[PDB]
């Protein structure tokens, strides 16, 4: 029943950013109601979740695969739905596995963010 | 999320003296006059300035004491080292004096006075007279009294010169 | 064909979204135009105003110190299509969540959003029709309004939108503290050495009466509101035609 | 085309082609000495004055009607709408010549001042629920009569 | 003078000084300054059923002080 | 005549209405003329106007047929694009017949609306 | 490897001065940086140098025609792009050809203009 609640909510939202792709489009994203822009940060988490590196395309995509088991996907997209990830970057769930991944390149993301602002410093 | 202070994008600031520093001889008045955040004049040296402030007259010349002016209703005048004057009439606001050697005069609407005229400051004088004894109630009266008070200090202005 | 009248209407139909589009940007280029006038008249009204509320502070322990109402006045802009101007306010807000915050915006999207995302933080806002050049008594009025819906306010915070080149629009800030805090600062200015700048300055004030101080206060803080809404207009006429050129880029792109 | 939703400018340009545009509409084929003396009055500005609702019942009284003898102060001494037979003049000798430009600028200029002072001046004193759908009837009919 | 008296502020006053200074200037000129003292603006509120209630904390018109 | 001019009247102002819909879409209905929002507010009547309930189609809508008369038609259109019925709210016009019949909804619909606030005063 | 060069030139300059049209149009003349101010002169001397007069129209224009060589069409735009025609009045290179003609038309017009100016001068 998870697997099927949780399957039906993401295709939902993904309906919904696709109608909202439309406004977003021509006027662009500041022209959404409040509640929409969170929409569409969800789905575009979502979209980029989805997202997976293959054994086999190590060569194309330079990064080890990855196999997620059925029950960690589930929990997982469960989370981004219920915006408990929502403080994450949207970047750190790109070719990534299930959630533990999400979590540590964030953290390498972070990192390298203070190889950028300790350099800055250093500079300044 | 460190909100630059709108002051800051102003580098144009004021210059202070120390009490304590040794006393310079000026010939000049940096005059900056602003109407309606517009300013009119950008730190022109000039050789005088007359502003009509609450108590009286004051005459301002380089050198004189830090002071805070309250203006009223009145005509101001700027005498330039050349021997020109060009005067303007304000009706409201603040006068900073430094005795580093500026003058800020902000007032809320600065004009020429040129600009105005004698029939239209009439005609309003009179309307305003009439409208007094229908005043609605006190507040109503203070108002006219207010507006006839500027009328006839335009219209003393304009029959000085 | 259906399928070949479907598309020939759709191309059409985005041409005339073009046209419409091509005139707003000379409206607004217009109004951009003729409001650069400011930039060449600016930045010395506020001299002064600068020692009265220039205090370069943190912001925290000015946040947290404080245990009465702050007044927000947020300027936003009557009209949608205007950059991330009206957007970027609403974040900072966010930012500043707090129990004493409360929030009296300017503008009919800024009244908008801040109604919705802060329930508990709302008093009423301000509305300006855009037919009269930002005028003193606009500012007045602002004023008058604020000290009324929180006399006992620790501090008013105006936010708006800075021009500074015709595409480099920032976010501002004016802090106003009240008139009784303020008169104690003051104080210091006065007797300390602390306070150089403002020492002549203070002093001079202190020389006169109160009721001059309090006119003093009020005009330079209605002042700084004249700045403060007459240069959210010109920002807001630049991203108004920084983002109507990106949706005629769009679509020309469709 | 640059003022789609705005408020236009009334520019020169604008004030003749708005005019040009409303002469353009009409139901039966225009006499060639009506419709070139017509577009003529209008490119000379003679119609700047009339508002765009009126130019039917301007143009009307230009070619079937002649204000100047009716009120007796026309001074022309050949050239009136009326002679039919001065299209083969016009044809052979243009309207900016010296044999009819004299004449052709003479008659424009006192009827556009009639009309202006008699009709124009009494349409936009119109205020009852009678004239006003009377007056309507009486441009949509010149917009189909002439 | 006696407008402290009855409880008007400062910049009330100035507002009314600065409107009757734009009353007196010539018509030419009147054009523009008399834009700088129209007010033309209101305070609101959104309520529940979303109409913009209007608030009276402060008068908008010199006439209403 | 008047027939006639009636016609073209109406079909030039739905003309205009179509422009205008596509401004109030890029732009809002607030960014528009004094007289274009007339033009908004008359056109929209004279859609809702054009309706009519059939006799044969009572099982469709649920309410008995109309039979307007030639010169009632002309009369009531008319009185639309003139101004005449400008204070009659627009509902009024939607699927109904003559105006005497467009009175009678607003009258009814005046009636429920007073019935409404009535309720929610003693609310 | 000139003509390629010159060529390239003129093209690069050409799409410059269509950017700074919209700029000018836009923020207005006077904002234009001094590089880009000599920029629009060149170009517009470009753009009026580019027309030619056809001997074929002779008889209806009534100007005399020019047959430009490639080698002087080198030369005359390289040298308008260093900027050493710089001091030349725009209108010069209108429907004239070659470099020659560029000035022969300018003497005719600095001359032309001496006795302008003797007439405005005097009566
Ligand atoms: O009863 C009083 C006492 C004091 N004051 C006011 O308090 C201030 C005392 O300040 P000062 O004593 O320094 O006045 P001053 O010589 O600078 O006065 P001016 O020539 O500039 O007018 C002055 O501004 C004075 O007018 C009153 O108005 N009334």
């Amino acid at each position: 029943v998870d697997h099927y609640n949780v399957a039906q909510d993401v295709v939902q939202m993904l309906t919904k950013y696709r109608e909202l792709q439309d406004i977003i489009a021509v006027l662009g994203i500041d022209e959404l109601s409040e509640e929409d822009k969170l929409i569409v940060d969800r789905a575009r988490k979502l979209v980029k979740f989805l997202s997976q590196p293959f054994q086999v395309a190590e060569v194309f995509t330079g990064m080890t695969g990855h196999y997620v088991q059925l029950d960690d996907t589930i929990d997982s997209f469960s989370g981004l739905l219920m915006g408990t990830y929502d403080q994450v970057p949207e970047m750190a769930f790109y070719m990534v596995g299930g959630i533990n991944s999400v979590l540590e390149k964030a953290k390498k993301m972070a990192e390298e963010a203070a190889e950028l602002e300790k350099m800055r410093r250093a500079r300044v | 999320h460190d909100l630059p202070e709108g002051f800051e994008f102003m580098e144009h600031k004021v210059v202070n003296k120390d009490i304590h520093a040794p006393h310079e001889n000026l010939e000049t008045l940096r005059l900056t006059l602003t109407r309606q955040d517009e300013f009119l004049l950008r730190e022109e040296p000039v050789k005088c300035v007359t502003v009509t402030g609450t108590n009286g007259e004051y005459g301002i010349y380089p050198g004189h004491a830090y002071k805070i002016v309250q203006l009223n209703p009145s005509p101001l005048t700027v005498e330039y080292t050349d021997g020109t004057t060009k005067k303007y009439f304000v009706s409201g606001g603040f006068a900073h004096i430094n005795n580093e050697g500026s003058c800020d005069v902000n007032t809320v609407e600065c004009t020429l006075l040129d600009d105005l005229d004698l029939a239209i400051a009439e005609k309003e004088l009179a309307a305003q007279q009439a409208a007094l004894g229908s005043a609605k109630d006190d507040k109503a009266k203070s108002v006219v009294e207010i507006r006839i008070s500027v009328i006839e200090a335009v219209i003393a202005a304009l029959k000085h010169h | 064909s259906g399928k070949l009248r479907l598309y020939k209407e759709k191309l059409e139909g985005y041409n005339r979204f073009y046209s419409i589009v091509k005139t707003i940007k000379m409206v607004t280029l217009a109004k951009y135009r003729a409001a650069q006038g400011r930039i060449r008249t600016r930045d010395f009204s506020l001299r002064y105003t600068e020692l009265a509320f220039s205090k370069p502070q943190a912001s925290r322990d000015a946040v947290v110190a404080a245990k009465n109402a702050l007044v927000y006045i947020p300027i936003t802009t009557n009209r949608g299509s205007c950059g991330a101007l009206n957007s970027n306010i609403v974040r900072c807000i966010d930012s500043v969540v707090s129990s004493k915050m409360v929030l009296m915006p300017v503008g009919k999207r800024g009244i908008d959003s801040f109604s919705k995302l802060y329930p508990d933080e709302f008093r009423y806002g301000i509305i300006n029709d855009m037919k009269e050049s930002m005028h003193f008594g606009y500012a007045t009025f602002v004023i008058e309004n604020a000290y009324e819906v929180s006399k006992d306010a620790d501090r008013y915070q105006v936010i708006f939108n800075r021009f500074v080149s015709a595409g480099v629009q920032r976010n501002a800030v004016y802090n106003i503290p009240s008139y009784e805090k303020w008169k104690e600062d003051l104080a210091d200015a006065a007797s300390s050495d602390n306070q150089k700048n403002r020492y002549l300055f203070a002093n001079a004030l202190q020389n006169e009466e109160e009721q001059l101080i309090r006119d003093f206060f009020d005009f330079h803080a209605a002042l700084a509101v004249l700045n403060a809404v007459g240069e959210n207009e010109l920002s807001e006429q630049a991203a108004r035609l920084v983002a109507v050129e990106g949706q005629l880029t769009n679509i020309s792109s469709l | 085309a640059d003022s789609v939703g705005g408020q236009q400018v009334q520019t020169i340009p604008m004030i003749r082609g708005a005019r040009f545009v409303a002469l353009f509409n009409q139901k039966q084929p225009s006499y060639f000495m009506n419709a070139i003396v017509s577009l003529y009055a209008c490119l000379n500005g003679y119609l700047d004055d009339v508002k765009v609702q009126y130019v039917k019942f301007y143009e009307y009284l230009l070619v079937h009607r002649d204000l100047g003898i009716m009120y007796g102060t026309a001074k022309n001494k050949f050239f009136y709408m009326y002679v039919q037979e001065l299209n083969y003049l016009i044809r052979f000798f243009t309207l900016n010549s010296p044999i009819l430009h004299g004449e052709l600028e003479e008659m424009l200029k006192q009827h556009t001042h009639l009309f202006l002072q008699h009709y124009q001046s009494k349409m936009n004193a119109i205020k009852s629920e009678k004239d006003v759908k009377a007056l309507k009837n009486l441009l949509y009919s010149c917009k189909r009569a002439v | 003078s006696s407008w402290r008296d009855h409880g008007i502020s400062y910049l009330k006053y100035l507002n009314v000084c600065t409107e009757t200074l734009h009353s007196t200037v010539k018509e030419s000129r009147r054009a523009k300054y008399e834009r700088w003292s129209k007010p033309c603006y209101t305070a609101q509120r959104p309520d529940g059923a979303g109409g913009q209630e209007t608030i009276d904390k402060v008068p908008i018109h010199t006439k209403d002080y």
